[PDB]
């Protein structure tokens, strides 16, 4: 806001604000660095009530355990596939549809708008949707996950609204120059839509990446499974074969360090790509 | 070509096997590759390895509408009978007769084994798993923790209570903390078995939560009014921290954690695998010695060992109607009752785990000198899995320590071992009640049991409501039906 | 290419009401005609209807022989300049100009003479390679006009092109537009919310308000002879003074005002004034002077000074007679003080009278 | 008429609009056709009574309402509060760091968040109980205790989703022209006076739309978290209508009663969002 | 509250860029002073520094005896009118007016009487229960001025208040502002990008460019006697022509310019210009006519007509001398047309000359 400084109550207000917000921020950051520290640290220390904020005996072996996992990297590749192609098909279904819903002259504009929007506040259900997936034969299918959901009404109305925020003078000038419909969209409207494109592809990216449930339900074969499902097996359920249990003593990393290392290797690409994304979406003062 | 081939042309089949919420079938398994080379039949597993609950996956696969060639697993017996009757599973009787000499000969030499797996109609829809042996479970305790803590091994429940108290309060492991946990186990249900110390039955057989025969009357151990008396005291044991807090969740990694971390003072489990640890972690834990002990005197003034090794069990694999190849499959099942089939299904793969010595299979030094229990290795290798194979007790005798055998002989000589529950034969009409109700019944019982142990609810206060809930759940319907099946057989 | 465009009874309807009603105008080849009026109106809708961006709900419009009523905008042979400049920020300036031409053919057409002449007329050599991101507003409108003239159409359509620029830039761009039309000489229709641009640029001004065409004719024809009180109040640098007035005893001779003031009137045959008639009397601020300088002279008035605003060597004097105030231009070198009475002399040849009811021009 | 007339030119636009509409007709309205089915077998209008008379489902909807109220009361205002606090922060670098840290947990997967919950709260192991032991106060098994289920959940929630949801509000209060604040500064308005008297009523329509979006479902709140971390002992308080529909329908393979409960839930959600939208229409600026 | 305000050597820096440099101005109580200039200078920054909205990086500013440099805007006894819509949309007009007094809430009858007087002054009485959602821009600026005067400060600060309105509304609001100052009579500082508002409203005009104050003085002092070529180019409706010129042969009498033209000069004692000196000669368009002075004494400049734009009863004539063009205001008839030679008559008393190197007048 404005920068008066001056008044005392405002000064104290701002200071205690920075203190509380700082505390909350530290509360937000602490778990991640705890996971890194613990995953790096030894199983004995972690089991004994050691570690917390900083690593202790720096075992490094848990990562050695997770790196030898085939299904882990397989599922990783599956999540990458799902994110890429899922985002692609998503944009393919959304952008031209939102661009069509954006333009003021359409017969079914009202009723198409209703068709897309109605899905927000009323849904059929979990079971009838699952059955719908069954009849289509998209069960246990990668494409079944891709085309399963390429679309949310939110992204559509967002892209449409941002398309309408664009002055019509561009489209009209294009029509004057002979450009009609599609050739317009690619050449002007899309490069004008860059931030909206970025937002939508972001939401779709994190949706595909962090999505677990329906990917777990609709898929059976272990080679088609994504990372979050395998994680659902190892990280939360925490059930293990006698092989791993017997491998606990001959290793000296604990199960805790294994888990920590797993979710570390899971969130590493996120931590990597986060600064670029955020700094792009800022481009100015905060916001 | 091989002499053990059940078919000339290579046969690749789709098998869904999810068992014990841990392992799924693997065609890349050494045992499975051996089985493929010997039987000329390849089993491809269609399953989710990332899945957790096995029974759930069975129900899902069944309700999916698309059936595989062969369905294996554990505790599917009742379901094998249900869907066997419903027509999902083909009767193997004549297939066993003509195409399966070993299976037929086994069932002929074992009428009591064959009787249990029979449907109300009498058909056999599945080839079961038949564990060989006598004893099953026995109590174990730390030798060193009895010494440095200056107390004699408990002969009864009071002395055991004082011993566990001394474990929790006084520090037996000398680390300087109270962190040690007196009672642990890799089976959560064992937390209920503790009621045997007060003279209460936790089951009727090897299978947890099973009915038993008391003076000619069929009764459930949990539904009895002598059960909550012990449940109160074991809830007190949890409350005092004598029982592992994670005992329900910890599961398979228990013995490899508490004993490895030297936090455990007491357990139950089994003789061989527990006694393997003494040799296994001896280098890690310096003073670790685990010894077999008698089933200490209860409040009834008796010595009780509730668990004996049952003949066969609710385990096995079956043939779906979509198989299209009943002959090669039933012969494939017949292979596992043959000597080489038993050899590969027990001792694992020859030239790797074991060698052939004078006609008998003997494990390699590599396997026997391993700290990890042999069965735990065979599990990962694809051996000793709950398939239709016949178990060979010699395989267990090989890695069984002399002290373990001494404990076994101690239990046999002491006759602490209780007689097992064989079960009853129900007609098609009275079978449906059991089939439908009993699952929900035991689910309810286990959930409420876990609620009682952890001390979420109260035993006495919720006892009456629990009884009424059991009454409306339809438990006593299944009970009186079981009495209806029992009384027609045993009279005098 | 110099060509005529005829607009016959064109009408656009939206739901219940109708924005434009039966608008008819004929535009000679190479003629500059400006549609001017308030914010809400159908002048922009009319221009857009000429462009083909909007549908024709009735009437017929054509350029030369070809009837453009049913046509594609590409084939309409017109070029339009939007208020938002219609230039794409991602494309280069040269690319923005040639954007229409990039659809058909290639460098086979050589393309060079077109962009050369276009950039030379508006005089931007270095801006050939540039992006719209960094440019002044005038440069953006200039390159927009570049893409306008690069088509070489029969008709130049302009929609409020100078509206987004500052007055300093607006005047210069206005002059550049005048020079451009004097040079090329193609038929061009121009839309403005500003009266000044209409007066300067147009060969013919057409006023439009909340409906059809209010009036047509040359700028001086509208300035000297307004059809109604609205046209009178609109055109000029200052707005025309409009105060209520009546007639009592003598009709064509006398007209009365609020302060008890009375004004004699020139006969001006073709008037037919009526006595007792409620009227609205107007006068231009340039046609009023201070007291006994010029003479009696063409009329006289007594008032009380409200405020005086020096603009420069000139000055704007607000005078109050009755409850209403009139504005008069005076020199900047003549001392005037507020609150004291003052005498105003009005020019009788330039006075205007309109009916209170019909609003039509009377005198 | 003008139908064919405009459609001829609008053709490619409708060609762009076609695959999306078809997509919605397939993956959305067709399971609605399946929703009108499964309502009968195995006709009809019956198993709803089974739903209302069962002690399981009544506690399911009970805890659904409870979790709705808790998540609405504690969870919804927190992003607004965060946005307000961040808005008052000078020293752009520090505010940037805060924004990074607080917006970060949103990108963490739900299964990973849940894994963090079970790892932190694990007795004798987890950091939480260790920090409780350092201060020397008792110890707790959290996930086996029902009493702790809700306070844990929302906490994790306000760890994960607080900042990312605060982004919208922060963008909403940054869209306000400085003059409104500066004129108030001339009049000598307090910081708190400013956030209360102008900022909040300026951001009201945004938080209202986001509220009727939040109230848009609110029955399905924390479904994917609950289905994950709910223990058999905590089954009582943790169960929600969505979790019920899942457990019976997908797991227990009972489609009828689950579809019925789905219809009920969707209908009630539609009613409550209709009421919410109406009250956020008449009383509050704009709306749906 | 009538009070003087002194600004001494004030300088504002943004990231060491030094926006305004050493601005010094003294303002008498109740005096109307207008900071005016192009975009980018520190006049708005200066006004904001007086308001306390921006920090003072150097120099000292004070109202009466008290130095307000470290003071809070609340305690500065000033009230500011911002250019864009400072009224809150959720609150009503009355609440917007009383908004400042409601902070400590004061007494109820105090805000009631205050809002009463304010609404009476600006005619905000019927709009009292209205909401800013539906209002005119001028009405918003009026209620803004209402809450401005409701504080009853020592100084009224105005930052480009009319910039967002239409020309007509700018004029009307300008007159109303002048009238308002005629009523209250409080000391007021005014910021404008427009020359007109500066000329009309100000008792003193101060021009500012690139942070440097270029000149001060009365409006007519800046109009008649600009300190430099920039100030000369700024004030007035048309820009002053300002084209390069030389002297050569005769010094004080004659001065010649680019088209080969030669113009005699009045003696103007105190000048002492030198021959051969490079110069920039300018004249106002109002001071040039077409054959206006009959048989003029010294035979003024000849040129060639470029374009003609009628504004009304008057007209704007663009004439070209050599490579340079000058603008001249003419009558409303003016046949003219481009390309034909024309003779211009210049007024010898109103001519201006400035040095080519030093921007100063020297004439
Ligand atoms: O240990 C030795 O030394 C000898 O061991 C021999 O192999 C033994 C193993 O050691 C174990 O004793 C093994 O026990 C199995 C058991 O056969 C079942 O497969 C059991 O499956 C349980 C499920 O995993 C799950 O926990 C399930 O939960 C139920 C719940 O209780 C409730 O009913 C609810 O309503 O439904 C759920 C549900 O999901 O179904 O309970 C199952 C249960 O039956 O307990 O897993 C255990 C196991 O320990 O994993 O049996 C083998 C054996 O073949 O006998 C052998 O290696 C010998 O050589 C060794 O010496």
């Amino acid at each position: 806001l404005a920068t008066p400084f001056y008044s005392r109550s405002d000064r104290i207000f701002g200071i205690v604000n920075a203190v509380l917000l700082g505390i909350f921020a530290l509360c937000a950051l602490y778990p991640i660095i705890y996971i890194f520290s613990m995953s790096i640290s030894s199983g004995a220390a972690v089991t004994q009530g050691r570690v917390f904020l900083l690593p202790v005996d720096i075992d490094f072996s848990a990562y050695g355990r997770v790196l030898h996992d085939k299904l882990f990297w397989t599922s990783y590749a599956n999540t990458i596939f799902y994110t890429v192609f899922g985002v692609v098909t998503s944009l393919i279904f959304i952008v031209p549809g939102a661009y069509a819903l954006s333009k003021p002259r359409i017969r079914g504009r009202r009723v198409f708008g209703f068709i897309i929007a109605f899905t927000m506040w009323f849904n059929a259900g979990m079971i009838p949707f699952f059955l719908n997936m069954r009849d289509l034969g998209l069960l246990d299918n990668r494409f079944g996950i891709l085309i399963g959901f390429a679309c949310n009404a939110f992204n559509i109305i967002l892209m449409r609204n941002y398309f309408e925020s664009i002055s019509a003078s561009f489209e009209e000038a294009a029509r004057m120059d002979g450009a009609n419909d599609l050739q317009i969209l690619w050449k002007v409207y899309i490069p004008l839509a860059k931030p909206a494109l970025a937002t939508i592809t972001l939401l779709c990216a994190i949706s595909r990446w962090n999505g677990y449930f329906w990917a777990m339900v609709l898929l059976r074969a272990e080679e088609k499974i994504p990372l979050q499902v395998y994680l659902k097996k190892t990280i939360v359920d925490l059930n293990v074969n006698e092989e791993f249990a017997g491998a606990l003593l001959t290793n000296s990393y604990s199960m805790e360090t294994v888990v920590g290392a797993i979710i570390v290797m899971s969130i590493i690409p996120v931590i990597i790509v986060y600064p670029v994304v955020q700094k792009y979406f800022t481009k100015g003062v905060m916001l | 070509k091989e002499a053990t081939w059940v078919t000339d042309k290579p046969l690749t089949l789709k098998i869904h096997m999810h068992f014990r919420d841990k392992w799924v079938w693997d065609e890349n398994w050494p045992v499975a590759k051996e089985s493929f080379r010997l039987t000329n039949v390849k089993l491809q597993s269609v399953a989710n390895k990332a899945a957790t609950n096995s029974q759930e996956q069975f129900n899902l696969m069944m309700a999916s509408g698309d059936l595989p060639d062969v369905v294996g697993g554990d505790n599917l017996k009742d379901k094998f009978i249900q869907y066997g009757q419903e027509g999902a599973f083909v009767p193997l009787n004549k297939l066993i007769d003509q195409y399966a000499p070993h299976i037929k000969a086994f069932f002929k030499s074992h009428p009591e084994v064959e009787r249990a797996i029979k449907a109300p109609d009498g058909n056999i829809y599945f080839i079961p798993y038949v564990p060989d042996g006598v004893v099953a479970r026995g109590y174990f305790i730390r030798e060193d923790w009895l010494k440095k803590l200056n107390l004699k091994p408990p002969q009864n429940i009071d002395e055991l209570y004082t011993v566990l108290k001394a474990f929790k309060e006084k520090d037996p492991n000398g680390n300087g903390k109270a962190d040690e946990v007196p009672f642990i186990d890799r089976h959560p249900d064992e937390v209920f078995r503790l009621v045997n110390f007060w003279g209460a039955r936790s089951s009727g057989s090897d299978n947890y939560m099973d009915f038993y025969i008391d003076n000619g009357r069929v009764k459930h151990p949990w539904a009895e009014t002598a059960f909550r008396d012990g449940m109160k005291h074991v809830a007190q044991w949890y409350k005092e921290g004598l029982i592992d807090k994670e005992i329900f969740t910890r599961k398979a990694r228990a013995r490899e954690q508490m004993f490895g971390g030297n936090l455990g003072g007491f357990t139950h489990d089994w003789f061989a695998s527990t006694m393997t640890f003494n040799e296994g972690l001896a280098k890690t834990v310096p003073g670790f010695k685990l010894i077999p002990i008698a089933p200490p005197t209860n409040s009834k003034g008796q010595r009780w060992e509730e668990d004996s090794r049952q003949k066969v069990r609710p385990d096995g694999w079956a043939i779906t109607v979509k198989n299209k190849n009943p002959v090669e499959t039933i012969k494939f099942f017949d292979f596992y009752f043959s000597r080489p089939g038993r050899d590969i299904s027990n001792f694992g793969v020859p030239g790797v785990t074991y060698d052939i010595k004078n006609g008998k299979a003997v494990f390699k030094d590599s396997v026997l000198k391993s700290p990890q229990p042999v069965n735990n290795q065979l599990y990962d290798m694809g051996a000793q899995i709950p398939i239709g194979f016949w178990q060979d007790y010699d395989y267990e005798r090989q890695w069984t320590t002399p002290e373990a055998q001494a404990g076994i002989d101690m239990y046999v000589k002491g006759k602490y071992v209780m007689p097992g529950f064989e079960g009853v034969n129900m007609t098609r009409e009275e079978r449906a009640i059991y089939d439908k109700y009993w699952a929900d019944v035991r689910t309810y019982m286990y959930e409420m049991g876990q609620a009682w142990v952890m001390g979420t609810k109260d035993v006495d206060k919720t006892w009456d409501e629990y009884q009424r809930q059991l009454k409306l759940r339809g438990l006593y319907q299944v009970l009186q039906m079981m009495q209806q099946a029992y009384d027609r057989q045993y009279k005098n | 290419m110099v060509a005529s465009v005829s607009i016959q009874n064109v009408v656009k309807r939206y739901d219940k009401t109708t924005v434009v009603h039966g608008v008819s105008l004929d535009i000679e080849p190479g003629e500059f005609v400006v549609l001017v009026g308030p914010s809400g109106c159908g002048k922009s809708t009319t221009l857009r209807m000429v462009a083909g961006l909007e549908e024709i709900s009735g009437g017929t419009i054509r350029i030369d022989g070809r009837v453009i009523n049913d046509l594609a905008p590409k084939d309409r042979d017109v070029a339009m300049v939007f208020q938002n400049y219609a230039l794409y920020p991602h494309l280069n300036v040269r690319d923005n100009i040639s954007f229409g031409l990039r659809l058909k053919r290639t460098k086979k057409s050589v393309i060079d003479a077109a962009v050369k002449t276009a950039a030379d007329i508006l005089g931007l050599q270095p801006l050939l390679e540039r992006k719209p991101s960094d440019l002044s507003g005038g440069q953006r409108q200039r390159v927009a006009m570049g893409r306008a003239i690069v088509r070489d159409p029969k008709v130049f359509l302009f929609d409020q092109p100078l509206s987004n620029l500052d007055a300093k830039l607006r005047t210069q761009m206005r002059a550049e537009i005048k020079r451009l039309h004097q040079r090329l000489g193609t038929t061009v229709i121009y839309v403005t919310h500003d009266q000044v641009e209409a007066m300067t640029l147009a060969d013919r001004i057409v006023v439009m308000r909340d409906g059809l065409i209010e009036q047509i004719g040359k700028p001086m024809d509208l300035f000297l002879h307004p059809a109604n009180t609205f046209v009178a109040s609109f055109i000029g640098s200052p707005p025309m003074n409009l105060m209520p007035a009546r007639i009592a005893v003598d009709s064509t001779q006398h007209v009365e005002l609020n302060g008890g003031n009375r004004i004699s009137l020139l006969p001006r045959a073709g008037t037919h004034l009526a006595p007792g008639q409620e009227v609205v009397f107007g006068i231009r601020p340039e046609d009023v002077t201070l007291d006994g300088v010029e003479g009696s002279e063409r009329a006289q008035i007594k008032a009380t000074v409200d405020i005086v605003e020096p603009l420069g060597s000139e000055s704007i004097l607000h005078a109050t007679v009755g409850d209403h105030s009139l504005v008069v231009k005076v020199g900047g070198l003549n001392e005037v003080h507020p609150g004291d009475p003052v005498t105003l002399h009005v020019d009788l040849t330039r006075v205007h009278l309109f009916d209170a009811q019909s609003q039509a021009s009377i005198y | 008429e003008r139908l064919w007339k405009d459609i001829k030119r609008d053709w490619l636009l409708y060609a762009m609009l076609l695959p999306t509409i078809i997509w919605f007709l397939i993956f959305l309205y067709k399971p609605m056709i399946g929703l009108q089915m499964a309502f009968k077998q195995y006709i009809g209008f019956d198993h709803f009574v089974t739903l209302f008379q069962s002690e399981q489902f009544i506690r399911a909807i009970k805890n659904t309402l409870t979790l709705s109220g808790l998540s609405l009361l504690f969870g919804f205002p927190m992003p607004i509060l965060l946005a307000l606090m961040i808005n008052e922060v000078y020293s752009k670098g520090y505010r940037k760091a805060v924004q990074t840290i607080v917006y970060l947990p949103h990108f963490i997967s739900i299964v990973i968040v849940a894994g963090l919950v079970v790892t932190f709260l694990s007795p004798s192991t987890g950091v939480v109980n260790n920090m409780l032991s350092w201060i020397g106060l008792d110890r707790v098994y959290f996930l086996t205790q029902p009493e702790w289920f809700r306070p844990i959940y929302i906490s994790s929630n306000i760890w994960k989703e607080a900042g990312f949801d605060s982004i919208v509000y922060l963008a909403a209060i940054m869209s306000i022209n400085p003059a409104l604040y500066e004129s108030a500064q001339v009049d000598g308005a307090t910081r708190w006076q400013m956030i209360t008297r102008i900022t909040l009523p300026c951001i009201v329509p945004t938080i209202a739309v986001l509220l009727v979006i939040r109230l848009g479902h609110i029955l399905e709140v924390g479904f994917e978290y609950i289905i994950l971390l709910y223990q058999p002992t905590t089954y009582e308080t943790a169960d929600v209508i969505s979790t019920y529909i899942y457990r019976l329908g997908l797991q227990g393979a009972r489609y009828d009663i689950a579809t019925a409960a789905g219809i009920f839930n969707a209908v009630v959600a539609l009613v409550i969002v209709l009421f919410a939208n109406h009250m956020s229409r008449r009383i509050t600026k704009t709306g749906v």
